[PDB]
RNA sequence: CCCGGCGAGGGGAGUGAAAAAGAACCUGAAACCGUGUACGUACAAGCAGUGGGAGCACGCUUAGGCGUGUGACUGCGUACC
């Protein structure tokens, strides 16, 4: 059993069990946060959207980590014309694990 | 009061020929050439931050194309379809369904029909 | 007993004449 | 007040240029005085 | 505006303008900057292009030969005889106004009584000079890095300090404003009060 | 004490805290020159990078399809002053 859910802007497809990375959320990493805002639910038969979302359809999950990733270096150049910059970028996410789709 | 330059111009070479390391003959042995590789590898990179998220829906947009053909139906007709249905599911999700599910996305290939008759 | 050489590698031989010399041009 | 916790007012030691000192500084290459001609000289200018 | 005398338990009456006022960082601040100015020996040099020792022919013939051109055997850019703004003996010694340097004196004073690192005492004098005998006396009082400023230039103490490092002596006549910060406590005596008044005023 | 032209230069022993401090002697960088393993490469055409991205090999990922290397195919892409 799957399920598709948004969060950060961004959607994902997702089962019980796994951890997946989202856009940072205002919530302690030991809380438990619930997505209401469901766009399938697929088991053996599979309950789609109609209205955007699913009815009876909730998504529940644990925030395990807030942190930041990998370091990323933009570079603007400009060629013969004496300009340039660097400069800087971690990205906040947070980790949550699914552990509730419920129907 | 003489300042002395030698361990100061040293570290700042040695962390340009450590951002070469892997590039070919001279862009990694020689400072000169290197930091010329080094920032052109960051204008690129920068550029492909952006083009990245061009070629991947290209993708998706391309397999999805094949699975709704396979329904009998065309793309183009098919997000159509799923639009006036009001289903949302985005083009990264649907080409991973296309794929794992063959039988959902037939599914969405009805949803989509139905709407669209 | 290896004692540096004389070498004799002073180099002041920098720069002879120089002429073309030389194609004719252009008038 | 020791010898180690004097300060100078705020606003009071501003640090002045210091020129032909990489792109960063805004003042690399040229220093301030445009492209070429009499006053990008050294020594250049006209008299009062 | 009174400072408690350590032992004598007679008060002294002092000017609240002198011993009283608040601190002026910023005017500290310059007045301790100038001082060690003052204290350099600007003696230094090197040569320009035209002091190294060395002849006035151009190396090359200007053009036809694969070099970059030249003038001088002494041009900075070549090793040897370099340094293109070569320096001088100079005078590094600043100006600092009489009213600024004594209302500088007077908030720094002022903030030693607010920090209990002024020592005032109705006598500070020695017996015969012996640093060992001074030594004695300091422990006694619980004073080891300190500053002595005294009425007269007294010859006894100012022998018995010489070789003790965390120790000086100074009639109120010599005082300056560095030295006294740079000790952690100040001693002075009845008489060095009444000297350092009038001087301030 | 050995190899060795009663050579050079080396290897042992010994001195020496240390000889990878040994007279071409404090430390001892790089261009450059090597030896040793990992992977790649003989139908495949160009600022040699970057975005994808198969293997194969390591450090077990130290039970968790995790880090390092290498990287076939492939989309973009004419150095700097
Ligand atoms: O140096 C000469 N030739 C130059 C080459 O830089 C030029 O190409 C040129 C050619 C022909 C000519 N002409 O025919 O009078 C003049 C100059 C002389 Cl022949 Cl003028």
């Amino acid at each position: 059993m799957y399920a598709v859910f948004q969060s950060g802007g961004k959607q994902h497809r997702v089962s019980e069990g796994q951890t997946v990375r989202l856009e940072k959320l205002d919530i302690a990493t030991g809380e438990t946060v619930e997505f209401a805002e469901v766009l399938m639910i697929a088991n053996g038969e599979e309950v789609k959207i109609g209205v955007p979302f699913v009815d009876g359809g909730v998504i529940k999950a644990e925030v395990v980590a807030h942190g930041r990733g990998e370091k990323v270096k933009i570079v603007k150049f400009r060629r013969r014309k004496h300009y340039r910059k660097q400069q800087g970028h971690r990205q906040w996410f947070t980790d949550v694990k699914i552990t509730g789709i419920s129907a | 009061a003489r300042v002395k330059r030698g361990v100061i111009a040293r570290a700042r070479h040695k962390k340009i020929l450590k951002q070469a390391k892997g590039y070919y003959g001279a862009r990694s042995r020689v400072y000169r050439v290197a930091f010329q590789a080094v920032i052109k590898a960051g204008q690129y990179a920068y550029r492909d931050r952006r083009q990245r998220k061009r070629q991947f829906r290209q993708l998706w947009i391309a397999r999805i194309n094949a699975a709704a053909r396979q329904n009998g139906i065309s793309y183009s007709k098919f997000i159509n379809g799923l639009k006036k249905a009001s289903v949302e599911i985005d083009r990264k999700i649907l080409a991973d369904i296309a794929v794992f599910d063959k039988v959902a996305f037939t599914a969405l290939v009805e949803k989509a029909k139905a709407a669209l008759a | 007993e290896q004692k540096l050489i004389s070498e004799e590698d002073l180099f002041s031989t920098p720069v002879w004449i120089s002429q073309a010399q030389g194609i004719r041009a252009g008038p | 007040m020791r010898l180690n916790t004097l300060s100078p007012a705020e606003g009071s030691k501003k640090a002045g240029k210091r020129l032909g000192r990489g792109i960063g500084s805004g003042l690399g290459k040229t220093g301030g005085r445009g492209h070429k001609g009499q006053k990008s000289r050294s020594g250049g200018g006209v008299r009062r | 505006m009174e400072l408690v005398l350590k032992d004598a338990q007679s008060a002294l009456t002092v000017s609240e303008t002198t011993f009283g006022r608040d601190f002026n960082e910023a005017l500290v601040h310059q007045v301790v900057v100038a001082y060690a100015a003052g204290a350099r020996q600007g003696t230094r040099a090197q040569k320009t292009r035209a002091e190294v020792t060395g002849s006035g022919k151009k190396p090359w013939r200007q053009k036809g030969t694969g070099r970059a051109r030249s003038g001088s055997i002494k041009s900075p850019i070549w090793r040897s005889g370099g340094v293109t703004f070569a320096a001088r003996p100079q005078d590094h010694s600043q100006k600092v106004n009489k009213k600024m340097y004594r209302g500088a004196l007077k908030s720094i004073l002022s903030e030693l009584v607010r920090q209990d690192r002024l020592i005032v005492v109705e006598k500070f004098s020695v017996e015969a000079p012996k640093t060992k005998l001074l030594a004695q006396k300091l422990k006694d009082m619980a004073l080891e890095d300190v500053l002595i400023i005294t009425g007269e230039l007294d010859e006894n103490l100012f022998l018995a300090a010489r070789n003790l490092h965390k120790v000086d002596v100074r009639d109120a006549t010599g005082i300056d404003p560095v030295s006294l910060i740079a000790f952690d406590k100040v001693v002075m005596t009845a008489d060095a009060v009444k000297q350092v008044e009038e001087m301030l005023a």
